[PDB]
RNA sequence: UUAUUGGAGGUAGAGCACUGUUUGGACUUCAGACAAACUCCGAAUGCCAAUUAAUUUAACUUGGGAGUCAGAACAUGGGUGAUAAGGUCCGUGUUCGAAAGGGAAACAGCCCAGACCACCAGCUAAGGUCCCAAAAUAUAUGUUAAGUGGAAAAGGAUGUGGCGUUGUGACACUGCGCCGAAAAUGUACCGGGGCUAAACAUAUUACCGAAGCUGUGGAUUGUCCUUUG
RNA sequence: CUGGGGCGGUCGCCUCCUAAAAGGUAACGGAGGCGCUCAAAGGUUCCCUCAGAAUGGUCAUUCAUAGAGUGUAA
RNA sequence: GUGACUAUAGCAAGGAGGUCACACCUGUUCCCAUGCCGAACACAGAAGUUAAGCUCCUUAGCGUCGAUGGUAGUCGAACUUACGUUCCGCUAGAGUAGAACGUU
């Protein structure tokens, strides 16, 4: 199980950490999580 | 039926029973179609040569207080180590 | 043996659910009344404040009763 | 003022709960006696200790 | 001649942590366990690893749930 | 000789032995039997000792039950070890014998041939035993 | 500490309803058994409380100062060992450690009991009263003949007493005895003499008996003011 | 560490029993596991009820507190 | 109808109750639905029927509650290697309750 960090697609930051599968799901993820600096929920990758 | 309940009143202790036993008597409880339910005691020599004689599963006749209640013989202790009854149940109809 | 049957739904959803606005439908009637949830009282009755769907589905019946008691105050 | 109690025996030896039970009731020293009033309480202080006391 | 056991794990200190009748503030623990052997009373939840809290300050009285589960409620001072 | 086919564990504390009976004091499946009066340690090799005696006196004229059953495993360690570093290996199966446990019964079988076989059966158990005959 | 009430919890015990183990039949089922890692059940105790009552007088906090981190035996619940060990490891208690005095002959830990000091005073405690050696050759009733008392089993056996059941014979339980019972310097398993009562079982008294308690005098710490005594 | 030391084993976490019905509790005492896995095996909202037998030829019915399942030990 | 209640409520057996309430019962026209099935879910409804359900009354076959007395087990104490006193007091088992109490 490898271990990501999720950057921001608007917010530039990088503040959420998961742990996704490199062969499960073996492609770069989507999230729609909590961006503090900009105070909404927004799209998360990486 | 021959038998003279002398009845047990009060309440016992460890050593009313251990001396009790000790002599040649045995402890024994009535109840049953009577609104008695008594403590009393019978003489071993004496249970056991009415019920060698009244059969094995008869009727008895009780005097607790003169007061013969036919009983029957619903249950019993017992030690087959020291050969002899520990304490019986007397139902009466 | 359905009445056998939604009580024991009815009996799931009144574990985390209170004043109770129960119904009871039928084959053809429905009663409904709002009843307290400690001394063991009830209010109001009326037959043919959190919302107990009695164990049935929240649908058409049942929707169409507790969706005018919204404009009932 | 009834029941005039008497430690007749040590607490040396004795386990401590009773030691404590025993200077609870306010003995000192052995055959230090007192006189306290008869409690259900303290009836009770007396069955703890029923052999190093000698109440009358 | 070795042996292959030896080992345990740590106790973790697990039960009853006030008594019935006693006065609690409404945040104390009161009943650690590993699944429900007692159930969450009136005032009274349960979290995750399913310890008993007292959610406002009152008196602690377990009660019975039927004929078998048990139940801790909280009572108002 | 006699054992349990499986047991969940092989290796268990030793049981009390201090105490009386609970049990199988009353003469059920026979006529007669063979009642403890000591406490003991009977094992399974030496069941089969008295119930071969037993089996051979009524000539094969008669029926033997053995009431007991060696459950209990002991274990021991080898030849010359020190103390500690596991615990040893089987070795037998045991049955804990208390007062008034009847310990084996007979039918089929007169009283004085049966006395004389129960006597014979007790010379090769550690517990001294009483003849009984069922009861009331 | 106690009384009372409330509570949580699964031990001893017991039971087979679950999981295993198991006997005998019947043909799943009757009857009977085993369990630290089984539970339909389930004590005694101990534990937590009330803001309850009663006796007592400790408890906590914040500071300065330490020592301890080799524990032992005894009773008891267990593991291990071999129901070995003055063994080893843990729960609970006591004593020694750090504790003198009396008894256990002698003997840290066993039973009694906690020494401020003096006394040629009295009362008791474990334990004892024939002599060594302080005080009963006390008292009433029985048992034992082995010097049992005053080291030990399976098993044997017209020892002997009690009590009950039995057809002068036979039996279950029992009290006390016999055999089984062989080791090395010297009797040598009562401390010794000695004992047939100076041994046992049950009950009455008397007394001896400690540094315990009391009496008297004294010395230091305290707290209450009867009357700073 | 160690029933002298060497050799053998073990060393950290989880679950049982030992553990003496609160909690804690030792030994080179008795059994095992862990050093992860899930993007749905999370949240929520709705619905549903098992295992095995007897019956007949995965299917249907009666029986069936409860013996299944719950990722993974207990 | 809907709460409380430790089956003393249950499992069971019989027997009796019709649309004024409770169903079974009639069909998919839509609301909505079946990993297929208006079976269920839900929608429109009166017929035909208590047969079944349900409820009311009777039975102690199983289920459950269950005394008393004694026994085991111990707290404590005192002789000692397991008996003796005092208190607490089981399991199992026979006597029994029992075919439900009860609000709004």
């Amino acid at each position: 199980r490898v271990n990501v960090t999720l950057a921001c697609t608007e917010c530039g930051d990088r503040n959420y950490i998961t742990t996704k599968n490199k062969r499960n799901n073996p492609e770069r993820v989507e999230m729609k999580k909590f961006c503090s600096r900009e105070n909404k929920q927004t799209l998360h990758r990486e | 039926a021959s038998l003279k309940s002398i009845i047990r009143q009060g309440k016992q202790t460890r050593s009313d029973l251990k001396q009790l036993r000790k002599s040649g008597k045995v402890p024994a409880v009535v109840y049953g179609y009577g609104t008695k339910n008594v403590s009393v005691k019978v003489d071993e020599v004496e249970f056991i040569k009415v019920i060698r004689e009244v059969g094995r599963n008869g009727v008895i006749e009780l005097g607790v207080g003169s007061k013969t209640i036919k009983v029957m013989v619903a249950d019993y202790q017992f030690d087959p180590l020291k050969n002899q009854i520990t304490h019986i149940d007397f139902l009466a109809i | 043996d359905k009445n056998k049957v939604r009580l024991k739904r009815h009996a799931r959803v009144r574990t985390n659910l209170s004043p109770r606005l129960n119904v009871y439908r039928s084959n053809k009637h429905i009663y409904a009344q709002i009843i307290d949830d400690n001394k063991g009282v009830t209010l109001a009755q009326a037959s043919s404040i959190v919302f107990d769907r009695g164990g049935y589905l929240y649908h058409g019946r049942v929707k169409a009763l507790a969706e005018a008691a919204r404009e009932s105050g | 003022a009834k029941l005039q109690i008497t430690l007749t025996r040590s607490v040396i030896g004795r386990p401590e709960t009773q030691r404590k039970t025993v200077e609870a009731l306010g003995l000192k020293k052995t055959n230090s006696s007192v006189v306290v009033e008869d409690n259900p309480a303290i009836r009770g202080q007396i069955n703890k200790v029923k052999h190093l006391v000698t109440v009358e | 001649s070795s042996t292959k056991n030896g080992r345990d794990s740590e106790s973790k200190r697990l039960g009853a942590k006030r008594a019935d009748g006693q006065f609690v503030t409404g945040g104390s623990i009161l009943y650690r366990q590993r699944g429900t052997k007692i159930y969450p009373g009136e005032n009274v939840g349960r979290g995750g690893d399913d310890t008993l809290f007292a959610k406002i300050d009152g008196v602690v009285k377990f009660e019975r749930k039927g004929r078998d589960k048990k139940q801790v409620s909280v009572y108002a001072v | 000789m006699l054992l349990p086919k499986r047991v969940k564990y092989r290796r268990q504390h030793r049981p009390k032995t201090t105490g009386r009976s609970k049990g199988g004091n009353y003469v059920t499946f026979g006529e007669f039997g063979l009642q403890a009066t000591t406490t003991s340690w009977i094992t399974s090799r030496q069941i089969e000792s008295a119930r071969i005696a037993m089996t051979r006196y009524m000539k094969r004229g008669g029926k033997v039950w053995i009431k007991i059953f060696p459950h209990t495993p002991y274990t021991k360690k080898p030849l010359e070890v020190r103390m500690g570093a596991g615990k040893g290996a089987v070795e037998g199966w045991i049955a804990v014998v208390k007062p008034g446990r009847i310990l084996f019964e007979v039918a089929g079988v007169s009283e004085e041939v049966a006395r004389e076989a129960l006597r014979l059966a007790s010379h090769k158990l550690p517990v001294k035993t009483k003849f009984v005959k069922r009861e009331e």
